[PDB]
């Protein structure tokens, strides 16, 4: 993949399968796709934190991990795509030699800049914090020296006290807060690049909570596969168990009804208005010459949340399984899906086009998938998945010991 | 890196006449025996650049887009910088003493003498050729063209006693009857096209209406107000069928039925329409064209006169034939030919060449080593235009001289330099046309003409005769050849003919009807495409693929073709095909594209029979254009009937849109959250097109890619729709024969069953429909939706309305190609400027001398987009304040080569605060109207109104 | 690091050196080494008029006789033709006085008279200024053929002072 | 370092030679130029010696009259008959001003219509012996003198519709930059 990414950037853009009509697909495509995906632990961690959810703390660790590997991957889109990218520090609102040339501040790319690298900024000190007590309990076992001076090294000097603890309690609950925030108005502020426009089918309002329901949506669909496979290779499905299966699985179901509602409300208003070219633009996405992407799309994101309301399929990690591969492919297309169809058909039909990627658009995605498995590999190998700090103030509290004690 | 060192070198000696930085204009003219026009040659400090037009009182003849493009020959590294003998490098001295002694022994033997040439309109050269006669016993003069026109030529010597043409005024004329016209087209040097558009105003109540009979589509049919297919053996009995009419006479006509509902209408209208009505025809048969005569002197029109006759064109095709049959026939000595290429345009050039092996000392002047240079004995290197001297006579009453505006680049020698040399004459040709000056001109003899470029001569109307016109009336109505698939030659405004083989501007430039480039094509009809299984289709990719075809004809054929389906293109029975491309010789295989056809011009005919059969692979095309339909979006181009215009309120043919207020409708320009910006003083700008004047708008395009340094791109990348173009020319079909058609389906509409399927439908264009012309720009609106979301900031708007675009800090992040709703912003993609995957003349050191210094040239990464024309008024505000004036009146309408090249007056730019402009008599007007009003975007280019009736 | 007898470096000249001919720089291709090829003789470009009158001692005083100022009052009264004779005569001739000049009070080259000494007509000023006798030169390349007479009429001005 | 060693100290300084007179297109051109071989000579047909009182501790006179003889074979000039030869080669000088080609300066209207000194752009070139560079051109020094600076509105018929008006309504007169439209990314580099 960075074969790919550095020839593209040394020899020009036109090597990519974008037209003259259609300056944005697949590169931005797959940045709000990656985008999407972080969003699933910042919410595991601090939404559930903020209604009390008993059962995140087996999975909150983990949950950090999807966000500070998949932020990174999108980081990569919003440079590679630049006609000139050794020019992109021009971005930045520098004092300089131009007369103290600036930026102006109307533009959602530049919100995106803000929104972007403060979201990962601010949750990249939230979980690293959470890790103090748990590379405390590393550095005690010290088998080689080595190892020894590392813990000592990425541990700070806690030396767990009543006051530290009280200190630290206290800093995660304002951070959740603050986390909750970010969570809405980053992804808000990426979904405006399209709902500020002035192309049918772009311009909206409904978008601002849309692509977050989507975003919660196919970000839990992510996390239920790798904890699927997780429990099962690093013997940890005393932790995760079904119920903490199930859960993930209703949340999906949920959101999964949000998005079917906000499908209907396109629909109608569409249908509602007299502007014909909007409606125009939703027959063209039912029959035309992408209507496989429209129709498998719609096909994935209506009818896989729905099984979730049979018990006997909703209690199945192997149906589940599935159900959450399936969740992302839909996923793509959605983003896929809004961004060609309403480019290639639009005002003056003279201007209609098609639109083809080339292997250097897909060879570039692949590359950012290998990227982040290679992250999340290495990841499992050398940190404490699952959180000491967190888990044994429920042990007591919960647990098929304590329970069995209570009932007698 | 260390960045460059630069040097500059001023002159040991500076001549008078040149300041660096300054531009200077010459007066030349140019006839290459095809193309011709009176223009301008801006120059900087040493070299000419590009062609503006000479309106000094004799704004006759402007240049068209192949003369615009011809800049490229002179600049072209592929030319013969030194001419051969036998093969072999040679002196000109070596050349003198072969043709002089060669010369000599013709004189002794007895021999025969040809000159060979194509319509020298010029009194000093045609002079010295006679002279050369005088003085050689037994030569012969003898003029060959490409595309003949001799059956015209021999209707008007044998009615009024000279071979010239009729110089037809369109602007004189209320009805126009055309038969196969093409005037708007190359039909005799077309350069009509300013009188046609000029009487398509509605000035008052009036406009002159257009019927066009034709075999296939042209220009004319496409700007025609009726247009009924018909066949050619249809054509000459419905030329018949009028002259019964308008001259009482007659004829036994066979003609269809249905055909005659309409022939006989057109005649009954021309006839009534005395005196301001016009008879044109391009029936290949002097009886037909005798017929015409006969009409347009019964109608005694106002656009009909000999007094100032045509001089372009003087060829025959009886004597070419002659010649051909003496060279292999007889003994032919020393033949001498410019200009000539029988080779590849003569369809028995085979004959030709066997006729060649038997003559001696065969010398061809050229620019390069093309197919007759090859079979030759001396190939000479003739100068490019620009580097002669010269004199032409396009009209019968005038007369104008050409200059060299640049010293000679390579080892040339003009053709009158070599026959003064052999006539024994002292000097030059320069000295020559010096001496035989002033037997024309009366005035002063140089600072007078060579600084203006024309001089006025006076003339007369020819006497007419007695002639039996009903008997050649009789003989067409007899002539009858019924048969079988015929097609019908023809050229192109891209390609002329084999002069511009190689000119990456006329290849790339698309074709105005069909709208596809870098290739040539068979034209045939969807109702022949049924028949015969042939088809084109739109891929994933976004361009056209296509079926291959062959064609066969007596004892012939050319067993690989590539047709496009065009739906009215052809009447029924008929094929469409464009000649002149198929050249291999002297240029690189990226230049060596298309079919010849030149080899179906058999007996120099037009029509020929034919056989067409399928293929069996599929050819890809660099297509510009998509999609052929218009899906009855009224609010792109409006159109209405005359009587409607003349008697409704402009809400009922012009209406603009309504937003609702508080239970109340107003218009939607009013309706804005945010505040204005104060451009009521300083030279607000504007831009205005009307829509009836819009022919072809052909040229207007290679004009505005002439400062502005537009790359050249290949088949491919154009062939994925990635072209760069700063200004476009649409074309938008019907479905059901109509405009108001397509809006009567659209309107009738039901709920989500049948708008599936009338939509699907609406994409299919029907048979013979309407063509309707769009010029689309980048109209520099006031609520740019390109402007706000650009991250770096390098878009702005000015004072005076533009929308400036710096190359600058655009790092291309590509949005503003995005919220564009009109869509006319080309990004760069590769680096077009020196690497070898693009090896036209941006890359070779010879030919970048085209490139102006005053306009940056862009590498990678950055947008570019039509702007107005910053770098002229920036200029003519420049001009304006150093002398202590105001602007005039049409002097930023003159600057701007958007408006100041195109031929009608279609294009108007100009000032809108100085209220006694062009512009602000324009914008106050019934006909006011934007694109896209509901958008909200307040654009500074308005278009007007199609008025067709 | 920067030195100051050759240039600075630079960060991506992207658009720095020229694709174009811009008009003084060295090239190859041309006839001699210069970007600055001569026009070709004979020829007349828009807006200018040849000299019609010859070199000196045949051309002089058949220019000196028969041969008038093509100007309008408006213009001679503007004083255009001052400043003129402020840049491009001050250094040899004088500027209120004849001879004195600048150049004479330092003894570089002598032979500057005075225009008591001289009667010279409105002619025979442009037909000097244009070629020069026998110690200057043609001003021609400064000048253009409007201005050569707005300084002849103020050189009239000049002798009828003395 | 120039091939010949040109000094605008003894030409414009000493001799006080006129600025316009050697580089005459800045009067109507956009490029002010280096003057051409025509102007070396019209002054230099009667000096061939420099003098005895000019040459310095670093610079002899015979190190000036071998110098000015170089003058001599680029044009062709001899001394002992005074007459020109036939046998020319122009001077490469070097280049020390300047930009890259998206600007667009032209010195024309921007010293002619705007009467600004010309040493206030290039410096006090009458005392230099060899040509520096004294500005550093960088875009925010053609910004911040177009901040503080006049149009001259008095003589122009041009302005006679701007400046007549807003007298009597907003003001007497205004800037270059901000006023008139003079920093838009148009107007400079197109
Ligand atoms: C120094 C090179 C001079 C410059 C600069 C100008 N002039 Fe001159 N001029 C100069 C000399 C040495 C002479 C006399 C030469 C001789 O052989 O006698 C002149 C002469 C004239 C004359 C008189 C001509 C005549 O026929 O009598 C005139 C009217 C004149 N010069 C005008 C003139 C103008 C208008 C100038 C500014 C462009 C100018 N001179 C400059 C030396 C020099
Ligand atoms: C002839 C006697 C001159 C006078 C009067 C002025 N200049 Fe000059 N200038 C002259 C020459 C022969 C050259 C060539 C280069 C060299 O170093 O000799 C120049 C050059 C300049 C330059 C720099 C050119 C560049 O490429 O940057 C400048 C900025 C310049 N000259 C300015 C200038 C000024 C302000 C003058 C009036 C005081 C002036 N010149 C007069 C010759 C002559
Ligand atoms: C081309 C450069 C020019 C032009 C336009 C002028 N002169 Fe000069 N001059 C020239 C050279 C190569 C030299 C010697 C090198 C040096 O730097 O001095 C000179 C020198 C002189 C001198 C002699 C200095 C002395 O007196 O010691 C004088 C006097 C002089 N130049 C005068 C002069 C005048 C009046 C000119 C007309 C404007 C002029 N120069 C132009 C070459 C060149
Ligand atoms: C006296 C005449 C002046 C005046 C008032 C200014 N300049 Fe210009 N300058 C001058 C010369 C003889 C040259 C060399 C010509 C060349 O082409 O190199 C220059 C050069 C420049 C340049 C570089 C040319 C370019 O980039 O195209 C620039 C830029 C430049 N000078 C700028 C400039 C400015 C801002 C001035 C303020 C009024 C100015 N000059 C004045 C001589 C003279
Ligand atoms: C960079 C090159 C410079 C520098 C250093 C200066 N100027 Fe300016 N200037 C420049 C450009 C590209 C323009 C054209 C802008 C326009 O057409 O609006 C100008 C223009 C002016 C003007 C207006 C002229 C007019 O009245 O039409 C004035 C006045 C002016 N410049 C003045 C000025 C002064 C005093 C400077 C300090 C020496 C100066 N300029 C520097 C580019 C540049
Ligand atoms: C809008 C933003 C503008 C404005 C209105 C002007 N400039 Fe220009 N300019 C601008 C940029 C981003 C750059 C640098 C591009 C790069 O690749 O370096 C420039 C550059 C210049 C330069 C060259 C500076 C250098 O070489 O370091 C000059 C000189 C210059 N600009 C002059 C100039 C003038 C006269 C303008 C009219 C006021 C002007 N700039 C406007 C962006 C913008
Ligand atoms: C040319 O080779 C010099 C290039 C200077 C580059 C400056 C880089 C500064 C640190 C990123
Ligand atoms: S038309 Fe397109 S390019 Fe021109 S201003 Fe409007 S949006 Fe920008
Ligand atoms: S939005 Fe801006 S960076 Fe370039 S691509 Fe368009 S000008």
């Amino acid at each position: 993949g960075l074969g790919c990414i550095i020839y593209t950037v040394s020899t020009g853009i036109g090597t990519w399968g974008l037209n003259k009509t259609v300056g944005w697909a697949w590169d931005i495509t797959n940045f709000v796709w990656w985008v999407g995906i972080g969003h699933a632990g910042t919410l595991i961690s601090a939404v559930l934190l903020l209604f009390r959810q008993r059962w995140r703390m087996a999975i909150n660790r983990s949950a950090e991990a999807m966000t500070i590997f998949s932020v990174v991957q999108a980081g990569l889109f919003p440079i590679i795509h630049m006609g000139r990218p050794w020019l992109a520090y021009w971005v930045l609102p520098i004092p300089n030699q131009f007369g103290s040339l600036w930026v102006n501040f109307n533009s959602p790319l530049l919100w995106d800049v803000f929104a972007i690298s403060t979201y990962l900024s601010v949750s990249l000190v939230f979980w690293w914090t959470g890790l103090l007590p748990d590379f405390a309990m590393l550095r005690d076992r010290a088998i080689t020296p080595f190892n020894k001076r590392v813990y000592s090294i990425l541990s700070f000097g806690w030396s767990g006290r009543a006051k530290d603890w009280q200190r630290f309690e206290e800093v995660s609950l304002v951070l959740a807060g603050l986390a909750t925030p970010l969570v809405l108005s980053v992804h808000t502020i990426v979904s405006m690049d399209f709902a500020t426009s002035v192309i049918p089918g772009w311009h909206t309002t409904i978008f601002p909570p849309y692509f977050v329901a989507g975003a919660v949506f196919s970000g839990f669909a992510m996390v239920n596969t790798l904890l699927i496979v997780m429990r099962k290779v690093s013997n940890l499905e005393a932790y995760i168990t079904l119920q903490h299966i199930e859960l993930m699985n209703i949340i999906i179901m949920i959101t999964g009804s949000i998005v079917g509602v906000a499908y209907i409300t396109e629909l109608f208003v569409a249908w509602y208005s007299g502007v014909e070219y909007e409606q125009y633009a939703f027959l063209n996405r039912a029959t035309g010459p992408y209507w496989w992407a429209y129709w498998s799309m719609m096909t994935c994101n209506v009818f896989s949340p729905q099984f979730m309301w049979f018990k006997k399929l909703r209690t199945s990690i192997m149906f589940s399984f599935i159900i959450s591969i399936v969740v992302n492919i839909g996923m793509w297309f959605e983003r896929f899906v809004i961004i060609v169809t309403s480019l290639h058909r639009d005002y003056l039909p003279s201007s209609w086009t098609m639109f083809s990627p080339t292997f250097v658009d897909i060879g570039i995605f692949i590359g950012t998938i290998g990227f982040f498995f290679v992250l999340f590999l290495l990841y499992s190998r050398t940190f404490p998945v699952i959180a000491q700090a967190e888990v044994k103030t429920i042990l007591k509290g919960t647990g098929d010991n304590y329970i069995r004690e209570r009932a007698n | 890196c260390e960045g460059p060192v630069h040097k500059s070198i001023p002159y040991v000696l500076q001549p008078e006449q040149i300041i660096p930085g300054v531009a200077d204009y010459y007066a030349t003219t140019v006839f290459d025996g095809f193309d011709f026009a009176n223009l301008l040659v801006k120059t900087r400090e040493g070299r000419p650049i590009k062609i503006e037009n000479n309106t000094i009182a004799g704004a006759k003849f402007s240049a068209n887009a192949r003369i615009h493009a011809s800049i490229l020959g002179l600049y072209d590294s592929m030319r013969l910088k030194e001419p051969k003998l036998d093969g072999k490098n040679s002196s000109w001295s070596a050349v003198d003493l072969k043709i002089k002694s060669s010369l000599a022994d013709a004189k002794a033997k007895g021999g025969q003498v040809v000159l060979l040439t194509n319509t020298l309109a010029s009194p000093t050269t045609e002079k010295l050729i006679g002279e050369f006669i005088a003085k050689n016993p037994n030569a012969k003069h003898v003029v060959y063209d490409a595309v003949s026109s001799s059956d015209a030529l021999d209707a008007f010597e044998t009615v009024y006693g000279e071979r010239a043409l009729v110089d037809y005024d369109f602007s004189k004329a209320s009805l126009i009857v055309s038969v196969g016209a093409d005037f708007l087209g190359d039909w005799q040097g077309g350069g009509y096209d300013a009188g046609y558009a000029k009487g398509r105003i509605p000035q008052n109540g009036k406009m002159s209406r257009h019927f066009q009979f034709e075999s296939n589509m042209t220009l004319s049919g496409a700007a025609a107000d009726k247009r009924v297919p018909m066949t050619t053996a249809d054509q000459k009995q419905a030329l018949v069928q009028i002259y019964n009419i308008v001259v009482g006479a007659s004829v036994p006509v066979s003609l269809d039925a249905k055909f005659k509902a309409e022939v006989v209408k057109a005649a009954q209208q021309l006839k009534a329409a005395g005196t301001k009505g016009i008879l044109v025809s391009g029936i290949e048969d002097k009886n037909a064209q005798l017929l015409v005569l006969a009409i347009n002197q019964a109608l005694a029109s106002e656009a009909f006169s000999t007094a100032g006759t045509r001089q372009i064109r003087k060829g025959s095709n009886a004597v070419v034939a002659q010649l051909i049959k003496d060279m292999n026939a007889g003994s032919v000595h020393t033949l001498i030919m410019s200009g000539v290429n029988p080779v590849y345009t003569l369809a028995d050039s085979a004959s030709f060449v066997s006729g060649l092996k038997k003559v001696k000392t065969s010398v061809a002047f050229s620019l390069k080593e093309d197919e007759t240079a090859a079979v030759s004995t001396i190939a000479a290197a003739a100068p490019h235009y620009l580097e002669s001297w010269g004199d032409v006579e396009i009209t019968k009453g005038t007369y104008s001289l050409t200059q060299p505006t640049i010293r000679p680049i390579f080892d040339t020698k003009q053709f009158q330099d070599v026959l003064l040399s052999v006539n024994g004459t002292p000097g030059n040709f320069y000295d020559y046309l010096k001496a035989n000056s002033g037997a024309i001109i009366a005035g002063s003899s140089w600072n007078k003409v060579l600084h203006d470029g024309i001089f006025v001569v006076g003339s007369a109307a020819l006497a007419g005769g007695s002639y039996d016109f009903a008997g050649a009336a009789s003989l067409l109505s007899k002539a009858k050849s019924s048969g079988e698939l015929e097609l019908v030659l023809y050229t192109k405004t891209g390609m002329g003919d084999g002069q511009h083989a190689n000119n990456p501007w006329l290849q790339e430039f698309p074709d105005p009807i069909t709208r596809v480039s870098w290739d040539n094509y068979v034209t045939v009809s969807n109702a022949d495409a049924k028949k015969f299984n042939l088809s084109n289709e739109i891929v994933a990719n976004g361009g056209l693929n296509g079926s291959y075809a062959t064609i066969t004809t007596a004892d012939g054929n050319k067993l690989e073709n590539v047709p496009v389906i065009v739906q009215p293109g052809q009447a029924v029975g008929t094929v469409g095909l464009a000649v002149g491309y198929g050249r291999k010789a002297a240029l690189k295989e990226e230049m060596q594209v298309g079919i010849n056809a030149y080899a179906l011009y058999k007996n120099f005919n037009s029509v020929q029979s034919i056989t067409l059969a399928k293929a069996n692979g599929e050819h890809e095309f660099a297509c510009v254009q998509g999609q052929k339909t218009l899906m009855g979006r009224g609010d792109i181009i409006k159109e209405t009937t005359l009587e409607i215009f003349n008697t409704q309120d402009a809400k009922h043919w012009n209406e603009q849109p309504m937003v609702s207020l508080d239970h109340q409708e107003v218009e939607a320009t009013t309706v804005d959250l945010w505040e204005s910006f104060d451009r009521t003083t300083g030279h607000h700008f504007n831009l205005s097109i009307d829509l009836n004047a819009c022919t072809g708008c052909g040229a207007c395009v290679i004009a505005c890619h002439a400062e502005n340094n537009v790359p050249v791109v290949g088949k491919a990348e154009v062939r994925r729709s990635r072209d760069m173009h700063w200004l476009r020319i649409d074309r938008y079909y019907s479905s059901e024969s109509t405009f108001e058609g397509d809006n009567e389906r659209k309107e009738g509409i039901a709920g989500l069953s049948s708008s599936l399927s009338t939509f699907n439908e609406m994409e299919k264009p029907g048979d013979n429909p309407q063509v309707a012309f769009q010029p689309v720009m980048c109209q520099h609106c006031n609520h740019a939706p390109c402007e706000t979301v650009c991250p770096v900031a390098a878009t702005s708007h000015g004072r005076q309305g533009q929308n400036h675009m710096a190359y600058n800090r655009c790092v291309g992040t590509r949005y503003c190609a995005n919220n564009c709703p009109y869509k006319v912003r080309r990004f760069n993609w590769f680096l077009y400027n020196k690497n070898s995957e693009f090896d036209y003349h941006m890359n070779d050191d010879l030919g970048r001398m085209v490139l102006n210094p005053d306009v940056n040239v862009r590498s990678r990464g950055v947008m570019e987009k039509c702007s107005f024309c910053i770098q002229s008024t920036q200029a003519v505000i420049l001009e304006a304040k150093r002398q202590g004036r105001v602007v005039g009146k049409d002097e930023f309408n003159n600057a701007c080569a958007c408006s100041a090249a195109c031929s009608s007056g279609a294009m108007v730019f100009g000032d809108v605060n100085d209220k006694e402009s062009e512009v602000a008599k324009l914008a106050e007007s019934e006909r006011m109207y934007h694109l896209l009003e509901h958008v909200g975007t307040k654009p500074n280019v308005f278009y007007h109104v199609k008025v067709r009736n | 690091c920067h030195n100051n007898s050759a240039p600075n470096y630079q960060y991506f000249p992207n658009m720095y050196e020229s694709v174009a001919y811009e008009p003084y720089t060295e090239a190859k291709i041309f006839k001699g080494g210069k970007e600055g090829q001569l026009p070709v003789e004979g020829t007349i470009n828009r807006g200018f008029e040849p000299y019609e009158y010859e070199n000196s001692t045949a051309g002089y005083e058949l220019a000196k006789a028969n041969l008038k100022s093509p100007l309008t009052e408006e213009e001679k009264n503007s004083g255009k033709g001052k400043e003129l004779f402020e840049i491009y005569c001050i250094s040899c001739h004088g500027a209120a006085g004849n001879g004195k000049g600048k150049l004479v009070e330092r003894e570089k080259f002598l032979g500057v008279p005075s225009y008591k000494d001289r009667e010279i007509t409105e002619g025979s000023i442009f037909h000097v200024e244009t070629y020069g006798l026998n110690a200057m030169g043609s001003h021609a390349n400064q000048l253009s053929a409007h201005e050569r007479w707005l300084v002849a009429d103020y050189v009239l001005k000049l002798k009828s002072q003395l | 370092i120039q091939p010949i060693h040109y000094s605008h100290k003894i030409h414009a300084g000493d001799n006080e030679i006129n600025c316009k007179y050697c580089h005459s297109a800045a009067r109507v051109s956009k490029t002010a130029g280096i003057p051409s071989l025509n102007v070396c000579m019209n002054c230099h047909k009667n000096i061939s010696e420099v003098a005895e009182t000019t040459a310095t501790a670093e610079y002899s006179k015979a190190f000036y009259d071998a110098q000015i003889q170089k003058l001599y074979d680029a044009v062709g000039w001899d001394k002992t008959k005074q007459a020109y030869t036939g046998k020319t080669q122009p001077v490469k000088w070097v280049r020390i001003h300047n930009l890259p080609d998206f600007v667009y300066f032209n010195h024309s209207q921007h010293v002619s219509v705007a009467g600004v000194e010309c040493q206030t752009c290039h410096g006090p070139v009458q005392e230099f012996e060899i040509m520096k560079q004294y500005s550093k051109l960088t875009m925010g020094w053609c910004v911040d003198c177009h901040r503080k600076t006049d149009v001259k509105m008095e003589g122009n018929a041009y302005y006679e519709k701007i400046h007549a008006e807003l007298s009597k309504k907003y003001g007497v007169e205004k800037l270059t930059a901000a006023q008139m439209g003079g920093l838009e990314c148009g107007k400079c580099h197109y």
